[PDB]
RNA sequence: UAGACGGUGAGAGCCCGGUACGCGAAAACCCGGCACCUGCCUAGUAUCAAUUCCCGAGUAGCAGCGGGCCCGUGGAAUCCGCUGUGAAUCCGCCGGGACCACCCGGUAAGCCUAAAUACUCCUCGAUGACCGAUAGCGGAUUAGUACCGUGAGGGAAUGGUGAAAAGUACCCCGGGAGGGGAGUGAAAGAGUACCUGAAACCGUGUGCCUACAAUCCGUCAGAGCCUCCUUUUCCUCUCCGGAGGAGGGUGGUGAUGGCGUGCCUUUUGAAGAAUGAGCCUGCGAGUCAGGGACAUGUCGCAAGGUUAACCCGUGUGGGGUAGCCGCAGCGAAAGCGAGUCUGAAUAGGGCGACCCACACGCGCAUACGCGCGUGUGAAUAGUGGCGUGUUCUGGACCCGAA
RNA sequence: AUGCCGUGGUGUAAAGCGUGGCAGUGAGACGGCGGGGGAUAAGCUCCGUACGUCGAAAGGGAAACAGCCCAGAUCGCCGGC
RNA sequence: CGCGGCACAUCCACCUUGUGGUGGGUGUGGGUAGGGGAGCGUCCCUCAUUCAGCGAAGCCACCGGGUGACCGGUGGUGGA
């Protein structure tokens, strides 16, 4: 039974380049260039999503340290009196009250002051 | 009815295309290198240019008997649990009871003591058979 | 269409009573005056074959 | 176990039993499958044939030759890869039903009557005539008012009176004789109409 | 007795051609039927000593060299060729695998001889888990054509409007082609560039972005701009819905940031400045045959399993018991047998025969459990088919030389 | 010193051995230590090493980076160490 | 590590205490050559049923879905 191969092809064909549209260049257009890319884009976006966990976890590292050094404290210190206070936020949400609330993390801040030792030994 | 009618599953096992995609054998198919094996196929007999097994061995000794007498045998204690009364069997008998096949000339075993009143027509008797069936009753014959 | 046995394997092996290949340890037929008498009961039998020699050997009696 | 069935202008006569090899013989639906596959085998006449290279005609030359070029090496305008070139792996004229056994064969048919026999689907009748001129009117009026189904056998026999020349033109209505009696026909149908003659020299056959 | 198949404006047992079934013929060819014509024998068949002759000649044999046979000249017969030499006529020769004696089979050197056997240019009938325009014949279409070559030779491509041609009358732009309107048609989103109309490719328009900016051309985070969609401040004209919009949702696009060295083959190693690919669409590579070899999954039956060719039948159904394998092994083999071979020997050993938690009764025992069949019911095996993998002989995964 | 062989004990999940089906592989590279040939050379060549990694392993560090160090990705998370 | 969602292997308590399934505990889930297992999609034949000139295939677009092959829905085209 002599097959016609084409609808079994045209069926991924069709799903590489619906799935390949907004490319610059021969690729939203061709098919093994589509192809191509989708092994790239793939890739890419699952290197990405472990990529932008970590980049996120920067950025909001950058605010609190913006606002840590609004307050004259560091960010380190920052972190060593929110943990030695104990108080279970993370960096996102640390992040959030830094932004919308500078009296929040205020109150943060001095929470931290108020958990650090001494001095440079311990 | 033909609607309701399967095989035993563990019978009726996929086919294994081979040069399908590098997901399931892809390329190579089995054979994944550019070796000799990877076009063709080197014999059971090559092995490497050393003389194999089959040549530097010796033929094995001795010749074939062109007239080699070859009988078909009947077990003396299988011809008791063949015929537990007995009384009267013959060549005929056996094949007829399905103990040997046809077109043959008969020899009796000797295994296991035939405790059965029989006496037995067969070629060829050897020592325990004819002390065996003429010890239990009945004799041997030609 | 109807396999062929390797003749010169089936001259040089024996299938026994049972799944056994028995070779010919005989590296025996030349020189035996040198070779002394132990190293002729040693090379005086019908050797089973080993397994590194066996999966080929039966397709050689095939 | 235990049926018959009437005659037109009748209601009943007969009213016999059946072997042991009709009934209770247990259906293995494996080797039923089995043998009707191999049955299925059978019918195919197996007339697929394309022509592989060295059946092609022509391309015996090469073309283009190997070097200097710019081409590909190619050998024969009849290379699998070419248009018009050969098939390679392709349909030839294979002949093939498997080579199944005669207790296997056997064995898939009783059970398959013996199902019939099960449900009470089996309508042992003495003829299915008017009784000389073959007729489908009155054929057809007492094979599905003796039915009631969709799909019938019907094991005449080697006689013409109005089973194997009149119930034909009836779909659903296939007409088989006591020896060629099979597994897949028995299968495929629902009823299983016999004629008393059929029947019993089935059964006097098999034993 | 007709529900085959095909056509008719769709998918028709009942419209048509037909089918089922029945009729069917001058002449032809041919089956064959009877009579005519021709072809014999006017007993030597028997039994008979066996008085004698004959029974296929440069042949058989023998030697030389070859062929052929499983038989590679080997030790080789049987048969066949060419060269020498070269016979007999039955109390002869020939064969029985050198040869010899006895014993068997047959009478070569004349010729003839139906059947079963294979075959397909050809006509009829049929079918397909055969292909359906890159397929299937090289050839559906002026096909062995056009074209190529001096020649032998090679050798293509090219099918589809519609049910019906009703194939666009008529005006309009045009010199025509081409269109516009009209009209035909169910559909012109069927126009003789025509069924459906893919992709590459080529444009027109429209929302976004882009002229200070590098970056396998994407991905992630992401402002904005347009989008349709909408909840509401809202207008209370809500007795009809959306405006500039706030919340909101998909969809274009995406300013901007960071991350990031195409696919393949092959390689110690490739983004590689190694190979291959300009792109799209179609075609291109692990198949099948065999009562094959091995192993295994599943299924028949059971110490069996199984048929091969063939015979009957029309669904692959029923017969077919030749054979094959299993049933005993050992040994060069003669042979012998649960043993067998070596040997002087079983002493050993090599190969192969045999398995309980206890008996029955005993040998013996320190609680010991080796022994035997009957069992307490001791323990299982093949062979055939079907799938699978590998292997064999076949081009055997496809492609490729000189 | 190590390593190797055995036994004895504890720990440990398939690790081991026997027998089959199916393979591949048999061009290795660098790096640590031990050595040969080199010249006290090589991104050299050849060996040893229950040594490692790449091969065939991505992620982080090394500016970039097959073999170096951390670490062996089942998928998701705008979570932590 | 946390929290969710698949998968595999051994193990028990189980249902029918080996087939196949409930609960769990533990381990595991990079991968090339290669090995095993399970599968998607194309087309042809049968049985069953079913949709179709009210619109089949093919095609295109959107909206969805599956862990993957891929699947369904809807509209446009078309006209078996």
């Amino acid at each position: 039974a002599r097959v016609k191969r084409a609808v079994n092809a045209h069926k991924k064909r069709r799903s590489i380049l619906k799935a390949s549209r907004g490319y610059r260049g021969q690729r939203s257009r061709l098919y093994r260039k589509a192809k191509e890319q989708q092994l790239h884009s793939l890739n890419y976006a699952y290197r990405d999503r472990r990529a932008r966990k970590g980049e996120f976890r920067k950025l909001w590292i950058a605010r609190i340290n913006a606002a840590a050094r609004l307050n004259d404290i560091t960010y380190n210190r920052l972190i060593q009196g929110l943990k030695a206070a104990g108080v279970e936020v993370d960096r996102k949400n640390l992040a959030d009250i830094a932004i919308s609330d500078p009296a929040a993390f205020t109150a943060l801040v001095d929470v931290a002051r108020a958990a650090l030792p001494e001095d440079v030994n311990a | 009815k033909l609607h309701d009618l399967r095989p035993a599953r563990g019978s009726k096992i996929a086919r294994t295309r081979v040069g399908r995609g590098d997901g399931s054998k892809g390329k190579t198919a089995g054979r994944g290198t550019k070796g000799t094996r990877a076009r063709k196929q080197v014999p059971v007999t090559f092995e490497g240019g050393q003389m194999p097994i089959h040549m530097r061995l010796p033929k094995l000794k001795g010749f074939r008997n062109r007239f080699r007498t070859e009988y078909e045998i009947v077990n003396v204690g299988d011809i008791n649990r063949l015929f537990p009364q007995g009384g009267a069997v013959g060549v005929d008998d056996l094949v007829a009871k399905g103990a040997v096949r046809k077109n043959a000339l008969v020899k009796v075993l000797g295994d296991g003591k035939l405790t059965a009143k029989v006496d037995v027509s067969a070629h060829k008797f050897s020592g325990s058979a004819r002390a065996k069936i003429t010890a239990a009753g009945g004799s041997a014959t030609e | 269409p109807k396999a062929k046995t390797h003749s010169g394997a089936s001259k040089r092996f024996r299938r026994t009573g049972t799944g056994k290949i028995v070779r010919q340890k005989a590296n025996r037929r030349h020189l035996l005056e040198h070779k002394p008498s132990t190293r002729t009961r040693r090379l005086d039998g019908r050797t089973v074959v080993a397994a590194n020699d066996t999966k080929r050997v039966t397709s050689l009696l095939n | 176990l235990k049926i018959d069935v009437k005659t037109p202008a009748g209601k009943v006569d007969g009213a016999i039993e059946l072997p042991a090899e009709l009934f209770d013989v247990p259906a293995n639906i494996a080797l039923m499958h089995q043998v009707v596959t191999a049955q299925r085998a059978a019918a195919r006449q197996g007339t697929h044939s394309t022509k592989t290279r060295g059946e092609v005609s022509g391309g015996g030359r090469k073309p283009y030759r190997q070097k200097g070029t710019g081409r590909a090496r190619q050998g024969s305008t009849r290379a699998p890869q070419f248009t018009g070139g050969g098939v390679v792996h392709g349909p030839k004229p294979r002949d093939y039903s498997q080579r199944t056994p005669k207790k296997m064969i056997a064995a898939a048919l009783r059970g398959a009557l013996s199902d019939r026999a099960r449900n009470g689907r089996i309508h042992a009748i003495t003829e299915l005539v008017e009784g000389q001129n073959p007729s489908t009117k009155s054929a057809r009026a007492f094979l599905a008012s003796l039915t009631e189904r969709k799909q019938v056998l019907v094991v005449i026999g080697r006689s013409d009176e109005a089973g194997a020349k009149s119930v034909r033109n009836l779909p659903g209505v296939h007409i088989l004789a006591p020896d060629q009696l099979n597994t897949y026909d028995v299968l495929r149908a629902d009823d299983v109409v016999f004629s008393v003659e059929a029947l019993n020299a089935y059964i006097a056959a098999n034993t």
